[PDB]
């Protein structure tokens, strides 16, 4: 059994990513885990000649009390040389499977191992902190799916032809299983699969729950439909309208802005003249559907922004070009951070399903906070790219 | 002996070939002795004239070899050490012994394949005569990888003894080695001599009982006992004239104290630095500056000790507002049995409010704690759940505070005002743009000078607040201003803002709206 020559992108060197400090609870887990992975030759302690580093974390699992080790190979994958059924999204149901353990059988190119260097920190720097490196294919590394693909196909080939009514899509450490069968039959069929895996030597990702892509409908823009309309209401109305005009340029306010004739009192109730009425209705009619002409191109990055609508409600939008939204949605139901993580994850899993790639996020949260608590609720095997921002005032208004 | 760590030169680069500068026959002599000794010990070895590499050597006697060229061409190693532990995190010990480790690097092999690059040359006194060539077999002092490799080794050398003596704690720091236990005075001293042997069996020589340093232990600006901790002596100068440099050095020093000496304040002093033109410029101390200094020297007059972490007991953090934008806090396990204390003066962003700031405090502390005790403390905060809750569920950014209990210790943080969620009925309506026009026919166009498109949008609003009654409705087009006020700040660097904030606090009701 020989390994596969893998190189970093030309000229690039290995990652030297700093290890965010961990809670002795997560550290203890990691220690127990890595000790074992060591006994089983999966990993090996490394010396000082390895200056590289990737962050590790410990996360919990659904339906299990066992800790899962997560390695932020985000940077490594970005320096790794290079090497999707539109039907998955159309399926009634999709269950996610963690097949990450598959890789722990295939050895990693001897000369690439040094790049998988990661560290288990120690509290209060009371000890140098254990350093390790991978021998087999690591979970979360962009290349493992690839290198293991071959074997993965041979392993699926059977169930594939036997159960052609299914759609098996793999991504990083996850396997997405799709079908339209009635949910009852589904859960039963998933099993036959995982044993057909035990057959070659596999956890439910998320819960033992299935996503239902068939109903991920885009949350359109809406306008307040109310009885009496006050000057303020009209102003808010026009404000939201003008904004939206950027997208649907068929929006006309002329008439509504006429009701705002002069310096009236905010609470004054304005009656809507026909000209205006037919204007809103029309404007209202345009927004019922997402704008035409917005197509996704693999060529570009997928961006995702989340807005806090408070009350436990959140709003997001996925686009590539501003205003040019590919999808938009909501999320409700715990503390802020817990929710946001659940959401990101939810939005990510969605992206993978629809476009087979993770989006780049913009999180309305101070970085130190995120860094501090995200692992406390994370459950996915992957990690999107993210950046932290300051949600403008109006953006939240115009949404939800 | 010990496993050799394989080294390599940076990719493409080749070994050094820098010539040996000239040397006094006096120095040649001395070096040849030093080197012949080093050759006897085996640390170095004579090499054939075919080795084209070379690193300079001069004398202090003491052989000093210039490895910067080699270092520049040597691979990067795993960082020798980011953080150092912090006293508040360590545990109480009955006995703590520091072990010096003489000639550490000299006792550690060097990747054989690398040795040829360590080649240096001893000039021949007689010029007709060619000098001797040597290369290292061990970690060369002054070489890039010596620290990292030495330490690495040390660990492996320690692992065993550590397993057999789990009831013993060892922390390696550079060339010092700290060993502590809770063994009776005598048993303790014996392990020390067991260990010393362990090290000696690896050629590592340590200081005799009669010679090792004895606590308190002066470490990284601290002063450690085996039961309590503090910071080394801290003396404030008594002086007539202060120079910015003096001022700066002083403030700097005072901060260091803040980590255990609560009540330290630098406000007035830091203030003396405004507009200064030179480090050597004398600045007279304001009355308040004098006051602050005196009070500080007072606090520093009495030593205060931090206690060590008892991982058996909970961590408790308590925070207080010690002035506008100023927070104090202290983490203890045993009621008021401080492990550590500290301040927080960071205002992130031009404007804010106590709620927002108090929370940012909590995040720093949370981060600090995880780093030190690997866990977060229960917080005791001068803010009521409701208050927080309210501000929380209305703020656009997300945030989360661990388990915390309200502490009625004034000043309690609160929000000095809130914008009506709805336009106000029967309240005059001001349309601003530099002036305003109201639904009730009033107007006040005022032209400001030395302004900004932004400070002007802010001005309008202000005027409006001023001239308006107890309840006002305000319509602005400035998204900017909107964001700021909408954020409900209670403090800002901008005076205008503070003028406005003041205004806002006064109103009975205020509704601010935006339009293009
Ligand atoms: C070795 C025991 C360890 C510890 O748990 N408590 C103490 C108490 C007093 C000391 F002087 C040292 C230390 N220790 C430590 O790691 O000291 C480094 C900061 C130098």
């Amino acid at each position: 059994i020989e390994t596969v020559p893998v190189k970093l992108k030309p000229g690039m060197d290995g990652p030297k990513v700093k290890q965010w400090p961990l809670t002795e609870e997560k550290i203890k887990a990691l220690v127990e885990i890595c000790t074992e992975m060591e006994k089983e030759g999966k990993i090996s302690k490394i010396g000082p000649e390895n200056p590289y580093n990737t962050p590790v974390f410990a996360i919990k699992k659904k339906d299990s009390t066992k800790w899962r080790k997560l390695v932020d190979f985000r940077e490594l994958n970005k320096r790794t040389q290079d090497f999707h059924p539109a039907g998955i999204k159309k399926k009634k149901s999709v269950t996610v499977l963690d097949v990450g353990d598959a890789y722990f059988s295939v050895p990693l190119d001897e000369d690439f191992r040094k790049y998988t260097a990661f560290t288990i920190p120690s509290i209060n720097n009371e000890t140098p902190g254990i350093r390790y490196q991978y021998n087999v294919l690591p979970q979360g590394w962009k290349g493992s799916p690839a290198i293991f693909q071959s074997s993965m196909t041979k392993i699926l080939e059977p169930f594939r032809k036997q159960n052609p009514d299914i759609v098996i899509y793999q991504y990083m450490d996850d396997l997405y299983v799709g079908s339209d069968l009635e949910i009852g039959q589904h859960r039963t069929k998933i099993e036959e699969l995982r044993q057909h895996l035990l057959r070659w030597g596999p956890p439910f990702l998320w819960m033992g729950y299935e996503l239902h892509p068939d109903k991920w409908t885009v949350q359109p823009i809406v306008l307040p439909e109310k009885d009496s309309w006050t000057v303020n209401d009209i102003q808010k109305l026009v404000g939201k309208l003008n904004w939206a005009s950027q997208i649907y340029p068929g929006i006309k306010v002329r008439q509504l802005c006429k009701l705002l004739r002069g310096t009236k009192a905010l609470t004054e109730v304005i009656p809507l003249t026909e000209e205006a009425e037919l204007e809103l209705a029309e404007n209202r009619e345009i927004l019922k559907e997402p704008v035409h002409g917005v197509y996704y191109d693999p060529s570009k990055d997928l961006i995702a922004e989340i807005q806090k609508q408070g009350q436990g409600q959140w709003t997001y939008q996925i686009y590539q070009e501003p205003f040019k939204n590919l999808k938009t949605g909501k999320y409700a139901r715990t503390n802020d951070v817990k929710q946001l993580t659940e959401a990101v994850q939810k939005i990510t899993t969605e992206s993978i399903v629809i476009w087979g790639k993770t989006p780049k996020f913009k999180l309305p949260i101070q970085k130190e906070t995120w860094e501090t608590w995200w692992t406390e609720y994370w459950q996915a095997t992957w990690i999107p790219e993210w950046e932290f921002v300051n949600t403008p005032p109006l953006v939240k208004l115009w949404y939800q | 002996p010990i496993e050799t760590v394989p080294v390599k030169l940076k990719p493409g680069m080749d070994g050094p070939k820098v010539k040996q500068w000239p040397l006094t026959e006096e120095k040649i002599k001395a070096l040849v002795e030093i080197c012949t000794e080093m050759e006897k010990e085996g640390k170095i070895s004579k090499i054939g004239p075919e080795n084209p590499y070379n690193t300079p050597v001069f004398a202090i006697w003491r052989k000093l070899v210039d490895f910067r060229e080699l270092n520049k061409r040597t691979q990067d190693f795993w960082e020798v050490q980011l953080g150092i532990p912090h006293p508040a995190g360590i545990k109480k010990k009955k006995s703590v012994t520091v072990l010096d480790v003489g000639d550490a690097y000299f006792s550690v092999p060097l990747d054989e394949d690398f040795r040829k690059y360590t080649a240096f040359t001893i000039p021949s006194i007689n010029n007709e005569t060619p000098g001797i060539r040597y290369q290292y077999n061990v970690l060369p002092q002054g070489w890039k990888g010596s620290p990292a490799i030495f330490q690495s080794s040390m660990t492996k050398i320690l692992e065993p003894f550590r397993k057999q003596n789990p009831d013993i704690v060892i922390y390696q720091y550079m060339d010092d080695l700290y060993v502590g236990s809770d063994l009776e005075i005598g048993q303790h001293r014996t392990k020390i001599e067991e260990l010393r042997q362990h090290l000696l069996r690896w050629g590592l020589t340590t200081p005799d009982k009669k010679h090792q340093k004895e606590p308190p232990f002066l470490w990284m600006g601290y002063e450690l006992h085996p039961d309590k901790w503090t910071v080394q002596p801290i003396v404030l100068p008594e002086k007539d004239s202060w120079t910015v440099n003096d001022i700066q050095k002083l403030v700097g020093k005072l901060n260091w104290a803040s980590q255990i000496y609560p009540g330290i304040k630098v406000r007035q002093l830091c203030k003396l630095l405004r507009g200064t033109k030179a480090l050597t410029e004398v600045i007279p101390l304001t009355e308040e500056a004098e006051l602050e200094l005196a009070e500080n020297r007072e606090i520093l007059k009495e030593p205060v000790h931090g206690v060590y972490y008892d991982p058996s007991k909970d961590l408790i953090a308590e925070i207080q507002k010690q002035g506008q934008g100023q927070w104090t806090y202290q983490i203890y396990q045993e009621p008021f049995k401080n492990l550590k204390t500290g301040k927080y003066a960071r205002m992130r962003g031009a404007h804010t409010n106590d709620v927002k700031q108090l929370t940012e405090a909590v995040q720093k502390i949370t981060t600090e704690s995880i780093v030190i005790w690997g866990k977060t403390p229960k917080f005791k905060l001068p803010i009521q759940k409701e208050t927080w809750e309210t501000w929380w569920t209305e703020y656009w950014q997300a945030t989360w505070i661990p388990e915390w209990e309200f502490v009625n210790t004034p000043p309690l943080v609160k929000l000095w005002y809130q914008l009506e969620k709805e336009p106000i009925v029967g309240a005059e309506t001001f349309y601003v743009d530099a002036g305003y026009v109201t639904n009730r026919g009033r107007q006040k166009v005022v032209t400001l000078t030395d302004t900004t498109n932004q400070k002007t949008e802010l001005q309008a609003i202000y005027l409006a607040l001023q001239d308006s009654g107890l309840e006002v409705n305000i319509v602005t087009d400035s998204q900017y201003a909107l964001g700021i006020i909408q954020a409900q700040p209670d403090q800002s660097e901008s005076e205008l803002v503070n003028q406005i904030i003041e205004q806002l606090i006064k109103k009975e009701k205020v509704y601010l709206a935006w339009v293009p």
